């Protein structure tokens, strides 16, 4: 939540063309079997990811 | 001050009427916090009640 | 004229010898620092 929420801040005082298109949180408190990290994962574009 | 006035005409409800402290119209922002951000002017006065 | 329209060399390439500007923290500051296009017209507005 700070990591997000310090992200936004940063780039919301930016004058600069910046641009995050997605936000996702994956749930390790469950074993992954419907592959819910599989979906939301294979959904990203960005050239960028910060993990 | 015109069209309030009217508007109080039309509609029964008074009005108490006064300037914005800031004197900004409204800016969403935060001085001294990264984490959160608020409103401020005539927009902050409306969300503060 | 100085300004033919909201696309002008002179209002698109801010020259030191023409200043344009807007009042701060305003509807019109929050739309040129909305747009990358115009962070130049943002840039030069900022100091003036």
């Amino acid at each position: 939540q700070d990591f997000e929420n310090k992200v936004r801040s940063t780039i919301e005082n930016s004058f600069v063309g910046w641009e995050l298109e997605e936000v996702i949180h994956l749930d390790m408190s469950l074993d992954d079997i419907d592959s819910k990290i599989q979906n939301q994962l294979c959904k990203l574009q960005s050239p960028v990811i910060l993990l | 001050v015109d069209l309030l006035i009217k508007l109080a005409r039309e509609m029964d409800f008074t009005y108490e009427v006064h300037l914005v402290a800031d004197g900004k119209f409204g800016t969403q922002e935060r001085v001294n916090n990264s984490n959160a951000a608020a409103w401020n002017g005539m927009m902050g006065e409306l969300l503060s009640g | 004229e100085r300004i033919t329209g909201i696309n002008d060399p002179r209002l698109r390439n801010p020259s030191d010898k023409f200043i344009y500007a807007t009042v701060k923290q305003s509807s019109v500051d929050i739309y040129f620092r909305r747009q990358v296009e115009l962070s130049t017209m943002y840039r030069h507005m900022e100091k003036h």
